[PDB]
């Protein structure tokens, strides 16, 4: 019954800066016979399997960059990155193996970077979809920072909120940006009643909304 | 090369049973404990159990969360590890990973599989519709897409030009609505490369054995 707790739950750091994340066990993981702490750290980048970084509290696995250091003893452990890189974006897990095995709940490391405006693209429904009876209009808001962003859809100049779903990606491991898709789904019958379809992106990077539009009559 | 590959994942009804398998190569199988670990979508890693090595007589242990309900076994002639899961419920929906565990000395999970996704649901399998997102209109770069709509269960995979276009790709997390998922993918290329050179999204939906190619046309 060993309880493992991690802090912080998340945090954001700029490339080149130090970060420290902590891991606490409800009981000592210092094994008296081997004289080592049975505590390992794992990195899980978005969409990938966990990878071992550190074991026995402070032993760095081969291949792991030297900017990663494990420290601590007994009930308190830390993982420190001396100078963070874009690719260090991940959830980090500590794990005890003193008595069976137990993972902490993880710390999500985000990368802070300079603000960046989104590149916006809009796409009409395909003829294959329309022939089938549906009409999805898609807008991509790509490679921006910070994560918070608003999208407004206009049909013939009037705002439409019904039928809009959004999805953000995880942060990019190369440029530290986010992207988001907005998809407006309508029936073919209602789609064919209007001409102008507009996706409007509002981001802190501009007081002016970025607007993309197409006209059915122009297809 | 150490290799661990999970298989068996997919849709099962609540109350049903499912067995996962983990095929291994590149190391002396019998020398190692092997663990299973799971992760619900967007949640934390959970250790489930292990089976010890030959030195320890291949005995098993389990987390309290699954003891009495999940069964681990191994085939030492084939270097294979199994997880039998019984009386499944919604909390069991997760990616399952097999990991190489203790060798009588090292305390670490040195190697992990790619993981296999189990969905526990009564909803029916439904293949995706796949639609091209061709760009309207004059810049240096151009963005194209594919809309992958109306499928169940996860996952689906999307590549562009059979994986040769890897930079400048964004595949957006699926969203669930009415027991069906939708996702889209964008790719951004130089305008000198399309439509002059082809761009095709390749979509797979393992649950329905669906394989789709949609070339993006002007
Ligand atoms: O329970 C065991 O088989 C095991 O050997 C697993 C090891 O990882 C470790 O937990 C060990 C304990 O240190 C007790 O020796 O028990
Ligand atoms: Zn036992």
């Amino acid at each position: 019954d060993i309880v493992m707790t991690q802090s912080p739950s998340s945090l954001a750091v700029s490339a080149g800066e130090k970060v420290t994340m902590n891991c606490k066990s409800s009981q000592s993981l210092l094994n008296s016979r081997t004289r080592k702490n049975y505590l390992a750290w794992y990195q899980q980048k978005p969409g990938q399997s966990p990878k071992l970084l550190i074991y026995w509290a402070s032993t760095r696995e081969s291949g792991v960059p030297d900017r990663f250091t494990g420290s601590g003893s007994g009930t308190d452990f830390a993982l420190t990155i001396s100078s963070v890189q874009a690719e260090d974006l991940a959830v980090y897990y500590c794990k005890q193996s003193y008595n069976l095995r137990t993972f902490g709940g993880g710390t999500k490391l985000e990368i802070k970077r300079a603000d960046a405006a989104p590149t916006v693209s809009i796409f009409p429904p395909s003829s294959e979809q329309l022939t089938s009876g549906g009409a999805s209009v898609v807008c991509f808001l790509n490679n921006f920072y910070p994560k918070d962003i608003n999208v407004k859809w206009k049909i013939d100049g009037s705002e439409r909120a019904n039928g809009v779903l959004n999805s953000w990606t995880d942060q990019d491991s190369k440029d530290s940006t986010y992207s988001m898709t907005s998809t407006l789904t309508l029936t073919k019958d209602e789609y064919e009643r209007h001409n102008s379809y507009t996706c409007e992106a509002s981001h802190k990077t501009s007081t002016s909304p970025i607007v993309k539009s197409f006209n059915r009559n122009e297809c | 090369e150490v290799k661990l590959v999970e298989s068996g994942g997919g849709l099962v009804q609540p109350g049903g049973s499912l067995r996962l398998a983990c095929a291994t190569s590149g190391f002396t199988f019998t020398d190692y404990y092997m663990s299973w670990v799971r992760q619900p979508p967007g949640k934390a890693l959970e250790w489930l159990g292990f089976i010890r090595n030959k030195a320890k007589g291949y005995t098993t242990e389990y987390s309290a969360s699954v003891k009495g309900r999940f069964t681990i076994s191994r085939d030492n002639s084939q270097s294979s590890l199994y997880l039998q899961m019984n009386t499944l419920r919604a909390e069991d929906s997760a990616t399952y990973y097999c990991a190489r565990d203790h060798d009588g000395y090292y305390e670490r999970f040195a190697y992990w599989g790619q993981g296999t996704l189990v969905t526990v649901s009564a909803a029916a399998t439904t293949p995706p519709s796949v639609y091209p997102l061709a760009p309207g209109s004059t810049n240096s770069m151009v963005t194209l897409g594919c809309l992958v709509k109306g499928y169940f269960p996860e996952p689906v995979t999307v590549t562009w030009n059979s994986g040769s276009l890897s930079t400048g790709v964004h595949t957006f997390p699926a969203v669930l609505s009415s027991d069906l998922y939708t996702l889209t993918s964008s790719v951004t290329v130089p305008s000198k490369t399309w439509p002059s050179e082809t761009v095709t999204c390749n979509v797979a939906h393992p649950a329905s054995s669906t394989k789709v190619d949609k070339k993006i046309v002007p």
